[PDB]
RNA sequence: UUAUGCUAUCAGGUGGAUGGCUCGGCUCAAGAGCUUAUGAAGGACGUGCCAAGCUGCGAUAAGCCCGGGGUAGGUG
RNA sequence: GAGUGUGACAGUCACUUAGAUGUACGCCAAAAGACCGGAACAUGUCCCUGAGUACCGUGCGUUGGAUAUCGUGCGUGAAUCUGGGGGGCACCAACCUCCAAAACUAAAUACUCCUUGAGACCGAUAGCGAAAUAGUAGGGUGACCGAACGCUGAAAAGUACCCCGAGAAGGGAGGUGCAAAGUGCCUGAAACCUGAUAGUGAUGGAACGAUACGGCAUGAAAGGAUCUCUGGCAUGAAGGAAUCAUUCGCGAGGAUGUAGUACGAAUGUCACUGCCAGUGUCGUAUCUUACGUUUUGAAGAACGGGCCAGGGAGUGUAUCUUGGUGGCAAUGGCUAACCUUUUAUCUGGGCAGCCGAAGCGAAAGCAACAUGUGCGCAGCCUUUUGGCGAGGCACGACGUAU
RNA sequence: CCCUAACUGGAGUCCGGUGAAGCUUACAUUCUAGUGCACAGUCUAGAGACCUCUAGGGGGAAGUGAAGACCCCGUGGAGC
RNA sequence: AAGAGCAUAAGUCAGCCUGACGUUAUUCAGCAUAGCAGUGGAUGACGAGACGAAAGUCGGCUCUAGCGAACUUUUGAGCC
RNA sequence: GGAGAUCGUGAGCUGGGUUUAGACCGUCGUGAGACAGGUCGGUUACUAUCUACUAGAGGUGCCCGAGGUCUGCGGGUAAGC
């Protein structure tokens, strides 16, 4: 399917401003208890192991999405299963940084988590199956260089 | 708004047009202002018909602090010389300008419905 | 077509189940018989026998880029600002060549002080700018 | 105790649908790309303790030798 | 926290995974050395620079190649730097451009036996013909055509012993196992066949049913409990008597009164009751000559089906047109290939090009209204009759061809 | 042949064993007339008819077998 | 042909003539309603005329038949 | 005497005729071939499901149980011409 770029970009933008509405994100199914849009200090990126990362999220009352994606994980009906998609996964967490930058693997295993940059940011993160609202953790950098990332 | 009103807003996608054409309705209820009523109807109308009006028919057809309700686009074609409050689905950003420089307001239905409700004096444009 | 609606209407929007068989039920492949039994509707279609006229070679043959004086006037701050143009003690000064346009028409009105340098002009151009107070100039 | 039968359900037989499962298929992508007179590919026949097919192998015949990896089982 | 296996759903049980290590032969490979050697200018009665070739005539094929594609059959056939070829018929001239008739040459490209990966793919009549003892069994003299067949269980624990039996069959009894799942063994439909139960039945009429009312049987769950039965009372729409009195009519009867009364679909309410709904079959009553098709006309003595199960028919590419919903919008829209992929997504680039932006004309060519007037819908104002009036409509004017 | 008869062996008939195939939407004990695409077991009105089985020849089921080979049609073929 | 039209004529004779003209727009009717062609026929315009005092009439012969696409060639005028 | 019954009757028969492929004669046609002339030759499938009929049985109904003898609602006849 072919979708005019700056409409795409539009819907990119609708769905970033998606994220700062509470109503939205937790009718789009999600758990927490933080004040949205949750920006975070650079040094997020910086934290290399998941222990830091379930610590930061314990902080910022996101673990409990986190927690739902893991046991929310479901094996599915039907022939999905014997052609390898054995589970139903949840999305939980979306982080999004600056850059290239420690953090991608450090919160890489989380269940239901997605770890990107500016750059590798689009439609389908922002909005899983077609519905926006998708609790997102900024960080400082990732601010700085969305000013005009899609218009 | 009976069932074919019903099947012709249940046709729209934009959330902004959808929610327009209902608050529009229920002020042409309140107000007693058929001017509401008749931007829903036109709302309401298939989007291929929208009104696409150039800056050039605004400069032609109206005078200073002339009010116009176009129930649809504001293009950039043309020049505007006087000053002109246009309330406009969305505007071009060559229309935005012109009407800015010009002295001229760009302002949206629903903010046109907020200044004046009962509609006096504003002049629909196709 | 919608398939799911025609499940269980046997011949699907056909009419009869005889026809929807080949092209013997279309008259024949593609724009065949516009001499005998499509005649009419080649005319309207506009498939109608015949041949006329002659084309030159696209080797000498050439079309012209336009810009009418109307454009030109009425949209020329705009060309001074992104560059196109300048002002020199007041009066525009023009060159299509940059613009790609190769003939000046005379559609519109001229305002303004205008010093168009183009290919060409239309003479109701030449009057238009000329009465304007600026001047047409050719390029050589 | 009305037989021969008729209709419905049930039990069983026959049968192999349905469901579930799948070391198979298909398609796309990324790689890699010649071989044989130093006798190839392919075929025939043989080859196993009990071995008919297939597979492997060639009268040294489900195999022989050397080096490395593997390590406690192996004998398609 | 990809996944697979393991006695049911596993990041932590196993193999893995993420991430690191190692590796013989090979392959690429930088520093540093050895080697043939490269590039300008001046001078010119100087020398050389590809032949049955280029070209041309004619025939044919081929091509979009049109008197202007390429090929090649026949014929003919040059020139030599003061030269030769090309510039879409030939020739002349000018200008521009090249140097054939000898030779090689990586990369970007194509493909899929093969390797790896992946999948809105198929899931055993599907997907390859083949879930392969499958190009097999089988068929054809041959060229060649070509199947069917997947599944015990966690573990064989794959049924000891005993009885019957001619039995190395089979059956019974008895075991194993959560479960016979008992070896072509998971589940185990229907057709078909055997038996049982309910109803009916040897005086009976046929689209096998629908509807109503009854007999018999059933009515555990999943259906009702002011529900079912049987009555009372109140209100009751349309409709609406009987009987009697009077009168009219030849008569069958009519009219008026009784009487818009008693009643009346139903709607409430109070008692009573233990059934009712439903299901199977049979009976009585009314109705209907199957279904699909071809047909003006089908129950047809028109075509199709023995039955059941499963399979079985509007799809993709390109292009044109048009709707609904959107993005952007004359300072227009969109990018294509491609690059960026860090494994097909994606993000950011990419203006080549296409459409729109000026038409008319075969062509040469020439080239238009940013509104001159009127009517007037919506909407707004209004003294409710008018006014303004986007869009719309009708003119006027202008561009070009004739 | 008039005009058939008797007899012989093999089938058939009856018994034991073995054991297919072909017609089939359904129902179906019919008969007469009418009706209806004008050639009905099923429609309509009558008349008949207790069921099952065996044997028997073929009246009917416009019986079964075969997308009529006759005729026409098809901008269908083939040969000559 | 057939039907219709025509009498101070649309008939007959005579005088003068060549409108049996170049270009061009609509609307009819072939083809009701209601799309469809080459055409045909009515009313006009432009440019030139004939007759006639003028008005007029004349785009043949009173009206309705006597005819043919595209491609191709040839012919006419001037151009591309 | 005449006529009807799918010009009754080929799951009864026959096959002389017509109505295939072969061939001859005449005619027609340039010809292939044709003829509503003539001529010679030329494959007749099926195990009966239902219904109908012809005969022969077993039942059930009626009925004290059984047996015997009758009656005759009816059906048929050409029983003679
Ligand atoms: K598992
Ligand atoms: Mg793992
Ligand atoms: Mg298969
Ligand atoms: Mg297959
Ligand atoms: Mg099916
Ligand atoms: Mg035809
Ligand atoms: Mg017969």
């Amino acid at each position: 399917e072919k979708v005019n770029t700056k409409e795409r970009r539009y819907a990119i933008r609708s769905a970033i401003a998606a994220t700062t509405d509470p109503t939205l994100v937790s009718l789009r199914g999600h758990i927490f208890e933080a004040e949205l849009p949750i920006v975070a200090v650079n040094d997020l990126e910086s934290l290399e192991r998941t222990k830091q990362v379930i610590e930061f999220l314990e902080a910022a009352g996101l673990y409990e999405d986190v927690l739902r994606a893991k046991y929310g994980r479901h094996i599915r009906a039907g022939r999905g299963k014997l052609r390898g998609r054995k589970y139903k996964h949840k999305k939980s967490v979306l982080i999004v940084a600056g850059e290239n930058t420690p953090i991608l693997k450090a919160a890489r295993n989380l269940s239901g988590v997605d770890v990107v940059t500016v750059d590798s940011l689009n439609a389908e993160l922002l909005a899983p199956g077609t519905h926006a609202g998708r609790l997102t953790v900024w960080t400082e950098s990732a601010i700085g260089k969305l000013e005009g990332a899609f218009q | 708004m009976g069932k074919k009103s019903l099947v012709k807003l249940t046709r729209k996608t934009n959330p902004r047009i959808v929610s327009l054409i209902l608050t529009l309705k229920e002020r042409a209820n309140g107000d007693s202002a058929p001017i509401w009523k008749d931007i829903a109807k036109r709302l309401e109308a298939p989007s291929r018909n929208y009104a696409a009006v150039n800056i050039s028919k605004i400069n032609r057809h109206t005078a200073e602090d002339d009010v116009l309700l176009i129930p649809g686009k504001v293009l950039g074609a043309g020049l505007l010389d006087h000053p002109v409050t246009i309330a406009a689905l969305t505007f071009s950003d060559s229309a935005f300008e012109k009407i800015t420089e010009a002295g001229g307001k760009c302002l949206s239905l629903e903010e046109i419905m907020e200044a004046n409700p009962k509609g006096s004096g504003i002049r629909i444009f196709r | 077509m919608d398939t799911k609606k025609f499940r269980g209407s046997r011949t699907c929007g056909g009419g009869t189940h005889k026809n929807r068989r080949g092209a013997g039920n279309r008259g024949g492949r593609g724009k065949a018989g516009g001499c005998k039994h499509h005649f009419v509707r080649a005319m309207m279609r506009g498939y109608s026998y015949g041949k006329h006229g002659f084309k030159r070679p696209d080797e000498v043959s050439r079309d012209v880029s336009i810009v009418n004086v109307g454009e030109l006037d009425e949209l020329a701050s705009y060309l001074v600002e992104e560059g196109l143009a300048e002002v020199k003690d007041g009066a525009y000064h023009i060159n299509l060549e940059n613009l790609g346009i190769e003939k000046v028409l005379g559609s519109g009105r001229v305002t303004k002080n205008l010093v168009v340098t183009s290919e060409e002009f239309s003479a109701s151009a030449r009057e238009k700018i000329e009465n304007a107070g600026g001047s047409c100039i050719d390029a050589e």
